[PDB]
């Protein structure tokens, strides 16, 4: 048979109803939590941007193939273990962001693995002097 | 603790600029 | 401590994270897949939107405490079991859409488990068809 | 086959359509 198109539908399914989740989850925030949203988007962008050289320095360090997921982790936690400043979460998110950026190939989930638990955690830390930090 | 001794340069810098 | 803000960047985390993943798949697809795709987008609003009331009669039986997870996935999958045209694919998809799009509260993980697996299988069985359906 | 029994008859009213 024809089959040849079977896993073009499969990738594009997957990220269909994932891009229908995140619309679904965006609408259920008050115009408060779009703000603050609309803030993280914009702010972690500017940091891409303008470290763009230096991400792609500490990009290829966590890309190599001997790494743990644990070890990825444990590098990116480093920065928010002893420097717990709100703009140092601002550019471990964005470093992070990179790294979900390029990793388009690779399952969601491993990018996911490394983001929550722990890591969320140390950021959503005393949100509110990150939220005020970002809000203006 | 390389990246991490550049995740605070970055933070720095822009903890400036903010 | 304040922490009333916790729980509000650890939400607003996850959204930006995933929808930045999502962003990094796309851009990794070649014009062909984007256009396959967008045609997904555009044929799923439209049934959504022609069929808003048909889905919310739907919706409700799916949407009560009894259920489990298989239950709602042996549901969806019933059309498809005897019913293989691909048509009858994109209306459960756009079903499937529909649902993610009301639980923008509940886990993404708790729409995915039923898409994933078995239902997107049955769909991408004979991936060429449905694309040639959808893409004219 | 309750919810089955809609989605082929949406499938049907679309596939007119299309």
């Amino acid at each position: 048979a024809a089959i040849e198109f079977d896993e073009i539908v499969k990738k594009l399914l997957n990220i269909y109803i994932n891009d229908i989740c995140t619309t679904g989850e965006k609408r259920l925030l008050n115009n408060y939590e779009k703000s603050i949203l609309d803030r993280i988007y914009k702010s972690c962008e500017y940091i891409k941007k303008n470290y763009e050289l230096d991400f792609n320095s500490m990009y290829n360090q966590i890309n190599i193939n001997d790494i743990t997921t644990s070890d990825i982790k444990s590098k990116i936690i480093e920065a928010l273990l002893i420097d717990s400043r709100p703009s140092v979460k601002l550019a471990t998110l964005s470093f992070i962001s990179l790294i979900a950026e390029k990793w388009g190939e690779k399952n969601r989930a491993k990018i996911m693995e490394i983001l929550s638990n722990e890591i969320v955690e140390k950021i959503s830390n005393n949100g509110k002097d990150f939220i005020d930090f970002i809000d203006r | 603790i390389w990246i991490a001794q550049e995740l605070r340069r970055i933070g720095d810098e822009f903890n400036a600029y903010y």
